[PDB]
């Protein structure tokens, strides 16, 4: 019966894990302490006294974060065990956080992860959560990734994960850590989900009016995303979608699990007292490029593979209605080789509504997971930025001071070339 | 004496069998109890076809509900009628096969088929005189479109000589819910023309035009979709439970219906199909009932019969009427529309009659057809088959399983000398 | 014949019952050690200031 | 007052007080022995059993002490019958009918 | 009259003897104190089959308690009907076994075997014509697999014309709890073939599969196991103790049960096994209870018959039945499944019918039967017993002893002679 | 009735002697006077003042150990001739405990033995606990068992004791002390427990949560190991296990007398109070070499035999899909020559909780016992250590003075590596 473990990782993936956690205890009415007052067991792992526990794995090379959580409301929700940290971080390098700091705890969350899903019977995926930017979101990780793999062979690993925004950037030696952390998300993930935060920044405050934004209006949209997709496992639905419906519809080739996500309506109470929000309404904004978590145009590209996730008060009758009015407009645009593009997945449970949330309670909701080309001039960008740091070799004694070769500096910037390369022949039309 | 056991697979096939299994409990005047409150003396003389006898008065479904998913399961045993099937009767794995053809149809059913073969052994040599088995799932599917064939195959080796009719759920082009459904439905076909004695492919979007226009429903929902699909295979067996004036069964029409046995596909028909409004201005008559069946727009399947040539046609009414009047209002509607018949058989049109009216109602017919114009949809099929296929896209997922390459080329080998074979009788010379 | 079906379906129906029960109890009595520990715990430390 | 006792085990487990006369150790000194720590405490009914069950050995120290069983009778012979009427019981090693017969004629035996 | 001796060996045989001898107790009435507390005349006109005369219209079993552990007994004793024994019945030892097949077959089974042997001559000379005697241990102990042995060859030579049956208990390989389990039951096969006239093959996990499948029991005790093992032995002499339209007896079956002296081992099974979920939909039949039997899942024991060649079969049935229904199901069974039945025997199965039911229930049935798939187990032991003995592993504690190292080798030699003209009655031509 | 009786040694065993019995009295609810305001019999005795009077003789050769339980709460719970002493110790010397210091009191506590013998009419085993350090643990102890075995000869004659931590050490002179005492160990020994305190110390600070732990925290645990042998003695069980039962199930050859421990689960009471504990959760902490309380890893080797003892509300449905699920693995190996390694035992009583103690009040446990040869790196660490001394004769002057002769110095030291190479012809694998 369906399991999934979160396995978030870096100062994104605790902060993340607060905002996630506190929808799924809305969602199935969890107390803070963890005491109701089986659509629970994907997420809380029930103990024998009535006491449910998270099946996620905190963990952090700093303790300061993971601590905030362990004085926080919900200290006596998660296991001690559960949340990992360390003395000493990467400190925005990943070769620290791959050779050196890691290997200290990549030991101890491999057997914390091993007694977790040891506990569940049959596990679906492993939903894991980190950053392209940190040390340890992005060195660690990929330890954990490539022995996740040798671990689990079959087992699924779906990649939410921070990307550096295209202007604004918390760091300045972060497209060293993001060229070399792709090779991970390419050999050693199934499915990917990039989002800076600067896409949503404009989307917050052009849509839910809150002109001074924070991590935690940002944490709580990343956060019925998950939500949205594990609505089907949680809840009984007229099309039940599991994660290995939407990873087949989504994969035309191993080389291309790079999709992009949309969430529908987003829009603040004051606001939505104004318009009739319908299916035809909500599905609209889910392809316009303003609404886009990523800051690209998929009127640049071609779509291959769309995931739809209705949520809530929704009818299969307007899911067709919306699906062949879409069809009929030429500002979309879809490959020769993929005539019917879609995979739709229906839910009961209307999406809840979280306290102190910007966004008002809605009948119904809708999301997307859209698989295009235009994902590709992203990458463009950063070898930009990449190689023109290379010429000059800044910041490279760091990288080489920790024993790490500086030839593999050249092959991650290869491999990303004929990833960018191989998105250009899907682009070619027959 | 001549018993029915109702086969079941996937998600979709679930829901409808739940529904049909709901209309024949009522015609049978059966409680969700299990016990029988009816009146007449006839509704429950014949129930021994779909029933099997319990103690105490009670009486058990003879279906074997299977999926590959367990939440299915849960959803059906949580209905109106969810507790009248026996528990023993479900079977199922813990793994889907997230629409994948291959996953269903190698990999992960060849554990489930066991199981199931000794569910079905149990209850066919249970009956006396098993008449033959009857099948529903979806093509567009994962478990029905695939393990639901490998049942297929391998009982018609074990039980050759009895009927199999199959309520396949064929996918729209026009709206579509998978994007790997082309491959789905190609490997599927290839199995129903091997091992097939009768199909009746029903299509969604058939059914969505029919609430539309012919009901005026604002909101239909799938268990309107179910209900129309349930009064169609009640329609089919209606003379079989109950005598009439001229008896039929299975047998009785697929003798009469297929030429040959390359040709067994056929868009079912249902007669009194009315809106609320329509129930002021209408009177109940044969011939209505023949004006409103040929009209192409009440055709469940995706295809308009004056593109082809109606090879057989079937109509099978339920009730007490003139024979007089069916008996002209056909030879009207042959002569008529002389064009849309082939001329090599001449009466081209076989009828049945059951005196007990379906509950609720007066008149009602049934029809089943055979044309040519059905070879629109697979061509169609092999025009977004090929058009996937020539890139070799969506094809890891398939490759991983084991199977070759060739699989893909023989299965669109049958399908084009189907289609040309089908071809060629439409432009015969008499 | 409903003899026999009326006392399956009693006895089946009485051991849930005793089972659901059963779990009930535990639950609270673990709740209750533990508010000894807290207590417990906390005089030590009194004890310790004590000293 | 606490959980629900398992009503076998005796008053001893249902009331922590009987076993009194140990505790008499006294902290707050500096010539505090690390050994006392052993049995520091007197107990409380949170660290008590539910269920206490023995293995009760009455039940074969008696047969044990006063021996095994045996036997030294001489022979109690009972050859049986062969047929199940109480009225005869004819041997293998016996090839004559009991229950004399009524016979009109030819008494001849 | 027709009398039995029920031997006791072993913890696993003396809490087999007080399960059987509570419910045989329930079958005629007797209260705790020993009393007769019954209603019809017929559960009081056989009882002497298993009990002794009392003053005071008491009965005693005639029952002889063996173990070299005290410390069973008194769990023994202390049950519910533990009063009802006799303390002079029982006997036993200071020093246990601890699992070796040695010390209780040489060293100190050779001080209690000469008290045991008083005790079955007092209860043998009591009683007017004894049919036989009764011993139930396990292979896997140090008393029942090793004194247990001793008993059964002192008995055949002081009584060999008397009828010896052994529900004995083998090990399975899959779940073992005994390391030195391969010694003790190679060393006790042996003694089990030259002196035995009837032997059934009960084991553990087989058992604990049925409870886990057939009667889905969430914590199913040893005691469940215990009321399985009881159950089969009730329905091998009810045709002994209560009238039928078909009367047997031990001697009945055991002169067609084995063909040759070699081949005396079959595994038992025992028909209305359902859950209680599985008593809401039911139909009590006679072909239902065939049914049931003919599943190789019910089977209690660990080899499948699918494998091996049917030599013989026997079918006791429970209860009021017209066996035209009855005599039609194994003429059938025979002819449908002919390659699992030998052909150089015809008519392979024998059937008994009692008239009484068991207490509590309608109609039951029990199965005896000889098959090839004996021999799954025996060489399965030889698998492990070689890996053992190869190395010369734990042979020290029986060289302790005083045995030599050619026993070992002679009862290694026997299995395999046993086996090996066992392999030739399979295939062998009519 | 079944029996057993202590002869614990040494400042440990005094030590753990107390701890051992101050769960004792609680598990069968004695009053510290010995009276109840039969299951106590197999450490038990009536008297004529119908008291519970113990089975255990106490000796050490210095004093001051043994009045702090003269002197301690448990005074008149003991009679005080059980609890033998001597003027003069060992000072961590064998030679002084095994040929000058013992000879004086040898026959003293011999009769003593003797008495609680006659006492008790069907012994089951003897308890002997004592250190492989201190030389009246090792000197004094190793003489007690060779005449021992000369006067019951078939008695089992069980064996705990501490061996010697591999980095952390009280002593200098240790190896010189466990050496020689190994001669003992294997022609006068049944089974042996030997556990070292560092790999304790491990333990209760990764699991329980005390940072500073003692002797106490450590004699609780040994405490809470020897209650789970002996008790599918005291209670009843589905599966009872006596002491000769298990016995012959760990033991391939007599040379081979050496298994290891584990106790599962042991976890502090805050962080029981959100974990759900199952039969498979508690035996899979078992396996965790993490968990084991002799520094050596069994991945390292391969388990001949591995003994189970469950305790607690266990069902045997769970411990068969335990053993299953334990089976189906590759890192957990299995010699070639024992296809089925397990014996399982099973109670349905609870573990009780002591007073200050640190386990929490769990509803089910399991006891572990493996034997394995992956302990043979131990004494080789021992091995490697002992022939840096005797190359260059270190305090060889101290045990020669004693009136013992040097060549014992190369035979026990040549012993171990023959013991050591029986360990490795077991772990060849068939042809
Ligand atoms: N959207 C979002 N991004 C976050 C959040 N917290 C951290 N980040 C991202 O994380 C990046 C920095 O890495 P961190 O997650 O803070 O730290 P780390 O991943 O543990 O790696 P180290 O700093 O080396 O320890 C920043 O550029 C942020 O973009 C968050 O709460 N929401
Ligand atoms: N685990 C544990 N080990 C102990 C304890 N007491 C002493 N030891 C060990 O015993 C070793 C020394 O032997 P002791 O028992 O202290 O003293 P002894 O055996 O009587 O020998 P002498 O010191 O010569 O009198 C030390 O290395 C300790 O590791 C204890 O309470 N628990
Ligand atoms: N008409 C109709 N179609 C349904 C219903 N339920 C599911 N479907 C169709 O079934 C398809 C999905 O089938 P799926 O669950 O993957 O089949 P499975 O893989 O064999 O379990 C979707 O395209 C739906 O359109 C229903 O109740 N009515
Ligand atoms: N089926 C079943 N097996 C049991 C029961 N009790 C014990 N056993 C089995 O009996 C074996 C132990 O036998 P043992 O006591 O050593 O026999 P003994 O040496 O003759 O006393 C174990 O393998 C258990 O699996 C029971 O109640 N039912
Ligand atoms: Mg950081
Ligand atoms: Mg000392």
């Amino acid at each position: 019966m369906r399991e999934c473990i979160s396995i978030h990782v870096g100062q994104a993936g605790v902060q993340i894990g607060n905002a996630c956690w506190e929808l799924y205890c809305l969602e199935h009415g969890i107390q803070p302490d963890g005491q109701m007052p089986d659509s629970f067991n994907t997420f809380f792992s029930e103990t024998g006294a009535g006491k449910h526990v998270p099946r996620a794995v905190f963990v952090d090379l700093e303790p300061t974060v993971v601590d905030e959580v362990r004085t926080g409301t919900y200290r006596q929700l998660f296991h001690p065990e559960q949340l990992i940290t360390g003395k000493e971080d990467a400190a925005n390098n990943y070769a620290r956080g791959h050779y050196t700091i890691g290997k200290e705890i990549v030991d101890l969350v491999l057997d914390r992860i091993r007694k977790l899903a040891d506990l569940c019977t049959g596990l679906q995926g492993f939903l894991i959560f980190h950053s392209f930017g940190g040390g340890t979101g992005s060195g660690f990780a990929s330890l954990l990734m490539e022995r996740l793999s040798v671990d689990y062979g079959k087992k699924s690993k779906l990649e939410f994960a921070i990307y550096p925004a295209p202007q604004v950037s918390t760091a300045v030696v972060e497209p060293y850590n993001s060229i070399l952390t792709t090779h991970t998300t390419l050999e050693h993930s199934d499915c990917a989900f990039m989002v800076d935060n600067e896409a949503i920044y404009d989307i917050c405050r052009r849509n839910l009016d809150i002109e001074r934004p924070t991590y935690t209006n940002l944490n709580r949209l990343i956060g019925q995303i998950v939500s949205s997709i594990t609505a089907s496992l949680r809840f009984d639905g007229a099309l039940n979608v599991d994660l290995t419906e939407f990873q087949t519809n989504l994969v035309p080739y191993p080389r291309i699990h790079f999709p992009l996500a949309t969430y529908a309506p987003v829009i603040s109470a004051e606001k939505a007292y104004h318009e009739q929000l319908s299916v035809a309404e909500i599905t609209n904004a889910c392809f316009e490029p303003a609404n886009q978590m990523v800051k690209c145009d998929p009127r640049h590209g071609k779509y291959m593979a769309c995931c739809m996730l209705y949520r809530g008060d929704v009818v299969p009758k307007d899911v067709n209605a919306a699906i062949a009015t879409i069809k009929t407009k030429r500002t979309i645009q879809f490959v020769d080789w993929c005539p019917t593009g879609f995979k739709v997945g229906i839910n009961y449970q209307p999406p809840t509504v979280v306290p102190g949330g910007d966004l008002a309670k809605v009948q119904r909701a809708v999301c997307m997971l859209s698989n295009t080309t235009a994902i590709a001039e992203a990458w463009a960008r950063l070898d930009h930025k990449f190689d023109l740091m290379y010429a000059k070799r800044a910041f490279v004694h760091w990288y080489v001071g920790e024993g790490m070769e500086e030839g593999e500096f050249s092959e991650a910037r290869e491999d990303l070339a004929a990833l960018e390369k191989d998105y250009e022949e899907v682009g070619v039309d027959s | 004496m001549r018993e029915i056991v109702h086969l079941q697979a996937g998600q979709c096939g679930n829901q409808i069998g739940a529904k049909f299994w709901e209309v024949i409990s009522d015609e049978h005047g059966i409680d969700p109890t299990g016990t029988y409150h009816g009146d007449s003396d006839l509704q429950l003389e014949r129930i021994n076809v779909y029933y099997n006898e319990a103690t105490g008065g009670k009486y058990v479904p003879r279906a074997v509900l299977v999926d590959l998913e367990p939440g299915t399961m849960d959803s059906v045993r949580s209905g109106p009628f969810g507790q009248i099937f026996r528990p023993d009767n479900f079977v199922f794995g813990q793994s889907g096969a997230g629409n994948n053809w291959a996953k269903g149809h190698y990999t992960e059913g060849a554990e489930l088929v066991d199981s199931v073969l000794d569910v079905v052994r149990k209850e066919a040599e249970s009956c006396d005189c098993l008449q033959g088995f009857q099948l529903t799932h979806s093509l567009g599917g994962g478990t029905g479109s695939g393990m639901g064939t490998l049942l297929i195959s391998k009982i018609r080796e074990e039980y050759p000589d009895r009927i199999m009719n199959t309520f396949s759920v064929v996918p729209s082009p026009k709206v579509s819910d998978t994007v790997v459904e082309p491959y789905n439905a190609t490997l599927s076909v290839h199995q129903l023309v091997e091992n097939t004695d009768e199909t009746y492919c029903i299509d969604n979007e058939a059914l969505y035009d029919i609430c539309f226009r012919t009901l005026k429903l604002t909101t239909p929902t799938y268990g309107d979709l179910n209900h129309l699909v349930s009064a169609t295979m009640s329609g089919v067996t209606t003379c079989l439970r109950f005598p009439g004036q001229l008896n039929a069964d299975l047998r009785k029409l697929a003798v009469n219906m297929v030429p040959f046995p390359r040709l067994h596909f056929f868009m079912p028909g249902f007669a009194p199909l009315t809106s609320r409004g329509s129930q002021q201005y209408r009177a109940l008559t044969v011939p209505e009932l023949t004006q409103q069946m040929f009209d192409a727009k009440n055709m469940m399947a995706a295809c308009d019969p004056r593109h082809g040539r109606y090879l057989t046609v079937a109509a099978v009414f339920r009730g007490r009427m003139s024979m007089k009047e069916v008996d002209e209002q056909m030879l009207n509607v042959q002569n008529k529309n002389s064009s849309y018949f082939v001329e090599w058989i001449p009466n081209n049109v076989k009828t049945a009659v059951c005196d007990i009216p379906p509950r609720g109602l007066k008149m009602s017919a049934t029809f089943i057809g055979n044309s040519t114009a059905i070879q629109e949809l697979f061509k169609r099929i092999s025009e977004q088959f090929t058009a996937m296929f020539r890139r070799k896209a969506f094809l890891h997922w398939y490759t991983g399983e084991g199977m070759d390459e060739m699989e893909f080329t023989e299965a669109e080998s049958n399908m084009n000398d189907l289609v040309s074979e089908y071809q060629q009788y439409q432009d015969a010379t008499a | 014949n409903m003899k026999l079906v009326g006392r399956a379906l009693q006895d089946l129906q009485d051991e849930a019952d005793k089972k659901k029960q059963k779990r009930e109890e535990m639950g609270r009595e673990q709740k209750i050690y533990n508010d000894y520990l807290m207590q417990r715990r906390e005089e030590e430390k009194a004890q310790e200031k004590e000293l | 007052d606490y959980y629900r006792i398992s009503e076998k085990l005796p008053v001893r487990f249902n009331n922590p007080g009987w076993f009194h006369g140990y505790g008499t150790k006294e902290a707050v000194s500096m010539y505090r022995t690390s050994n006392q720590t052993y049995g520091s405490r007197a107990p409380t009914v949170h660290e008590m059993p539910k269920v206490f069950y023995p293995s009760s050995n009455k039940f074969s120290r008696q047969h044990a002490a006063f021996g095994m069983f045996q036997s030294h009778n001489i022979n109690v012979t009972l050859e049986k019958s062969l047929v199940t009427g109480p009225d005869n019981h004819i041997t293998h090693y016996d090839r004559l009918n009991f229950h004399p017969s009524y016979n009109v004629n030819r008494p001849s035996i």
